RNA sequence: GCCGUCGCUGGCAGUCGGCAGAGCGAGAAAGAGAGUGGCGCGGACGCUACGCCGCGACGAGUAGGAGGGCCGCUGCGGUG
């Protein structure tokens, strides 16, 4: 959880443009499928429209 | 006046965005999400800034 | 038929964490093995404390950890808490510590390291102390919660110092009758 | 000549009659689907002799022979050729049942591909 | 890691099939289509896959290389083997045991290979 | 969610979990806090001593801004200034003590709980406790009053 | 402390100055995993 | 069953009908048997009864489980510290009421 | 991890609860493997009781 | 060298059998 | 005999293979320890660890409580 390799940048022709970017730290952050499901569950309720008889 | 909307802590919502980005860089998880990335050159896939124009 | 009672057959206790956290369960997988395949009672205690609930895993402050790690004969021993190590602003000097915790607050982390100490995870304690040797297992105050101020003899009984449930605090809110001899009685 | 499973243990059924709901023989409004009788005076609930029986975990089937078809296989519903090829390595214990709403055209492909892989099909001669 | 990735997909995966009191995995390089940590074909650094060749003759053995773990384009080395039945299996046995490449999948790979070759014989 | 609640499991069970004998009637016992000095007297006396009666003077038109007086103990006193403020003062030699202005931090009165580090300090506040001033004086500091 | 120290020396000084069947028994000896280790060597 | 009889039958471990145990007799125990008198058949067993009771129907309480005494190692691992290492030692400790 | 977020007023990546998630490397490592008792993998099924009499 | 190690194993297996043999004689 | 429940908070990461050596159920503490001097290329299954395996006991139920449903119905996000 400390490796930050170099990521290629590809040209529009689908080839490695020779440039590189170090992998951002955010891609090493903990993967929490339950924090995601909690957050997705509750945020998706926020674009609802009320219904009532 | 059913309670349609939910508050989610900013710290947790940001957590949920870090988990998503971290997961998006693992072929096993992106494959297991149904995406056909069996021939993309690399993960994460970074293309040059020309495509923005 | 056998004359027996079954109301107590099923023991109420945790066999796993209620949490769906995958990193916690990876640690439970790790310490399920160590507890089973090693005779170290320490592993059993730590394995058990990983199943416990949030209120059974109180946070351990920096000041309390420094006190208990200063007792004679606990030098160079790794402090172990199955829970969070919270910072204590009331502490002035932070001695060099080696600690293993589930979480360490952002400010507690800087103070420990700036003092020259070492912070571990529980997956690192295993590779360093597989049987828990040279460890000082520590726990936060379990009764340090506002709820326990409300448990015990009901507030309206003699010599009961239980806290009542009031919506407001002030002269008008449950202080007239039953709380002073001038109004009916007191106990 | 049909394909045979790896082993064919004897299937023992504790009970083969269905559990008909109480008083479902007296009314058409009472379907025979089981419902636990819960009336206070209900004599079926109290397990009187000579009355309708109640299901209970004691009737459970042997874990070894549970869900086993009389052929010795255990069925698994398939909707296309791709789903069929998940049984390639367990073809001596699981067979393929093709779903009802698969077109007669496509049943030829599944029933054909299954023959090649030596996977048994419970209903190969349907929608011909 | 594999164990971390298995905890994300053990019960949430487009390849996961739960039906008729069974469970299967339809992803490539799973030798038994089994929703198992051992036989999952995506989460490990070293995986073995056996498939029928594009034409119904011989098998294709897929091996995951060691370097390009995050580079799907060049991660799998595919070898076609179209010898007799006993020679096809002998190669797979050596491709696994001699290289010590996931030795615990040796018989699953050999059992899968025998099943593909059998299916390529003329039907009766 | 309603799928996780008792109602779903109570389908088919007559009485819906309220008993066959007592049933679920509308308002037995009264509405709200009825009966405090009556059929509900034990609960009130047992769990809410002091509930009934009057105590103390009335004060019409209370303005809670007049009694605003946030307090800070001495054990938290040094957090009101940065860390380098304390280390610089502790290591300097001229004897100069830093000024901690508790009003700037949003406090008015200084309380005595805790102990101070052996380091002179000048404290500014509207109010002090007697023990606060002694403890502040024991380390070589001084108490400064502001209006 | 003086009395306790004094008595400890007085206590220590005194202490320092002061300091079924023959067949079945024999077999029970031999069958003992430790003691009969030399005897079991004898029989073999 | 009355409360006092029910407790005494549990101390003897006779929680079920036609359950059997050995009881060494003395003022303490003989008076217990008098309480449960209407609920028990008891008497003095002979060497043959102790033999056949323990050989045909002898089960050990090993780690709180009912394990048949199919090997001597079962007896030795539990009662070995008392010199009881075989079914014959067990029958002698029972029949003669050893220490 | 070393540098707080620049475009969020006060935020940093969520800390890892478990730094090495490779459970197989941990378990197979020499250090843990020295502390374990030998496995007991022999199965002792029920013994049918035969009457000694 | 494994030959040296093998004898150690055998002499232990012989030792356990002799201990078992003497235990049978005691209960006899 | 079989089903389930409970208990053993029981066992299995040792599938440690030709970079090899198969065991740790056994009456009775702790090492199948490490040293220094006096031809064949071969070896079933397993492990959804929320999994698999073993052993022992037990199983009445209104009011009521709790658990699990790969029980069933309608719509939403993903996926097939
Ligand atoms: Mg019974
Ligand atoms: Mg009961
Ligand atoms: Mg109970
Ligand atoms: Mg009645
Ligand atoms: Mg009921
Ligand atoms: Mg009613
Ligand atoms: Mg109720
Ligand atoms: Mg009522
Ligand atoms: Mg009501
Ligand atoms: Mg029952």
């Amino acid at each position: 959880a400390c490796a930050r390799p170099l990521i290629s940048v590809y040209s529009e022709k689908g080839e490695s443009s020779g440039k590189n970017v170090t992998l951002p730290a955010v891609f090493k952050a903990p993967i929490r499928p339950d924090i995601v499901n909690f957050v997705h569950t509750n945020l998706r309720k926020n674009n609802r429209q009320p219904y009532a008889v | 006046w059913r309670r349609w909307h939910r508050r989610v802590n900013t710290t947790q919502k940001r957590y949920a965005i870090c988990s998503a980005l971290a997961a998006s860089a693992l072929p096993a998880l992106v494959m297991s999400k149904g995406h056909r990335i069996e021939e993309v050159p690399e993960l994460p896939l970074v293309v040059e800034d020309k495509v923005e124009g | 038929g056998v004359d027996i009672r079954h109301n107590k057959d099923r023991k109420v206790r945790r066999k796993e964490p209620k949490s769906q956290d995958i990193y916690l369960r990876l640690l439970v997988k790790l310490y399920r093995f160590l507890a089973r395949r090693t005779n170290s009672t320490f592993n059993q205690v730590v394995l058990k404390r990983l199943f416990m609930s949030r209120t059974n895993r109180p946070p351990l402050s920096l000041s309390r950890m420094i006190r208990k790690m200063k007792l004679p004969g606990r030098e160079n021993k790794t402090a172990v808490v199955v829970g969070t190590v919270t910072d204590d602003v009331r502490v002035q000097e932070v001695p060099k510590l080696k600690v293993c915790a589930l979480r360490v607050t952002s400010r507690a982390r800087s103070r420990i390291l700036k003092a020259g100490g070492k912070i571990l995870t529980f997956d690192q304690l295993a590779l360093d102390s597989p049987k828990g040797r040279g460890t000082v297992l520590l726990s936060g105050p379990r009764k340090g919660r506002e709820v326990y101020r409300h448990f015990g003899k009901a507030p309206g009984t003699p010599h009961s110092h239980t806290k009542p449930y009031v919506r407001s605090k002030g002269r008008k809110f449950e202080r007239a009758r039953g709380r002073r001899a001038s109004r009916g009685y007191k106990n | 000549a049909a394909l045979r499973p790896l082993v064919k243990p004897k299937i023992v059924k504790k009970r083969t009659k269905k559990f008909i709901r109480h008083q479902s023989d007296r009314y058409v409004k009472i379907k025979r689907n089981w419902r636990k009788p819960r009336g206070i005076d209900n004599r079926v609930r109290r397990r009187f002799k000579g009355q309708i029986l109640m299901p209970n975990i004691g009737y459970g089937s042997n874990k070894k022979t549970k869900h086993m078809l009389p052929s010795g296989f255990r069925k698994f519903l398939v909707h296309n050729v791709k789903e069929l090829e998940v049984l390639l390595m367990c073809n001596k214990s699981y067979c393929a049942e093709i779903a009802h709403n698969v077109s007669s055209k496509n049943r030829k492909a599944i029933v054909e591909r299954a023959a090649q892989l030596a996977i048994r099909v419970t209903n190969p001669n349907a929608r011909l | 890691s594999a164990h971390l990735q298995w905890m994300v997909v053990r019960n949430c995966s487009s390849f996961l099939i739960k039906r008729n009191k069974q469970t299967y995995s339809t992803e490539p390089n799973n030798l038994k289509a089994r929703n198992s940590f051992r036989y999952n074909g995506l989460i490990h650094r070293k995986t073995v896959g056996v498939e029928p060749a594009a034409d119904g003759k011989g098998v294709v053995v897929v091996m995951k290389r060691r370097s390009g773990q995050r580079k799907p384009a060049t991660s799998y080395v595919r070898t076609t083997i179209n010898k007799n039945a006993r020679a096809t299996l002998s190669s797979i046995r050596h491709m696994i045991r001699k290289n010590k490449y996931h030795p615990d999948l040796r018989m699953a790979a050999i059992r899968r290979a025998s099943a593909i070759l059998r299916s390529q014989k003329p039907v009766m | 969610p309603s799928r996780l609640r008792k109602t779903r499991k109570l389908r088919g069970h007559v009485s819906h979990g309220h008993g066959r004998i007592g049933k679920h009637r509308k308002h037995p016992g009264g509405r709200g806090n009825a009966g405090g000095m009556h059929h509900h007297r034990i609960n009130f006396d047992k769990y809410h001593p002091g509930y009934f009666g009057k105590v103390g003077m009335r004060h019409y038109h209370l303005k809670r801004n007049q009694s605003f007086c946030p307090t800070v103990n001495l054990d938290k006193l040094w957090t009101l200034v940065s860390e380098q403020t304390r280390v610089n003062a502790a290591k300097n030699k001229t004897g100069a003590a830093p000024i901690i202005d508790v009003v700037r931090s949003g406090y008015y009165k200084v309380l005595g709980k805790g102990k101070l580090p052996k380091q002179p300090v000048i404290v500014k506040a509207k109010f002090f406790s007697r023990r606060a001033e002694e403890k502040i004086k024991g380390v070589g500091g001084a108490c400064v009053l502001v209006a | 402390q003086a009395n306790n120290a004094k008595a400890m020396a007085a206590r220590a000084e005194a202490i320092k100055a002061l300091v079924v069947s023959r067949k079945l028994h024999r077999l029970a000896y031999i069958a003992h995993p430790k003691l009969g280790r030399r005897a079991r060597a004898r029989i073999a | 069953v009355s409360p006092k009889v029910r407790k005494v039958l549990q101390l003897l471990r006779l929680r079920q009908i036609f359950n059997g145990t050995f009881v060494k007799l003395n003022k303490a125990s003989i008076n217990m048997l008098r309480i449960v008198e209407p609920y028990i058949a008891w008497g003095y067993p002979n060497l043959k009864s102790v033999n056949e009771l323990i050989y045909k129907r002898g089960y050990g309480k090993i780690n709180k489980k009912r394990i048949a005494l199919t090997d001597n190692t079962l007896i030795a691992r539990s009662l070995g510290k008392y010199n009881i290492i075989c079914m014959e030692d067990l029958i002698h400790e029972i029949y003669t009421v050893g220490k | 991890w070393r540098k707080a977020a620049s475009l969020k007023s006060n935020y940093n990546l969520p800390m890892h609860k478990m730094l090495n998630t490779d459970l197989s490397r941990i378990l197979k490592s020499p250090e843990i493997q020295r502390a374990l008792r030998a496995p007991r993998k022999k199965i002792h099924r029920r013994v049918l009781k035969k009457n000694p009499l | 060298n494994f030959a040296e190690l093998k004898i150690k194993r055998l002499r232990k297996k012989f030792a356990q059998k002799m201990l078992r043999k003497a235990r049978r004689k005691l209960i006899y």
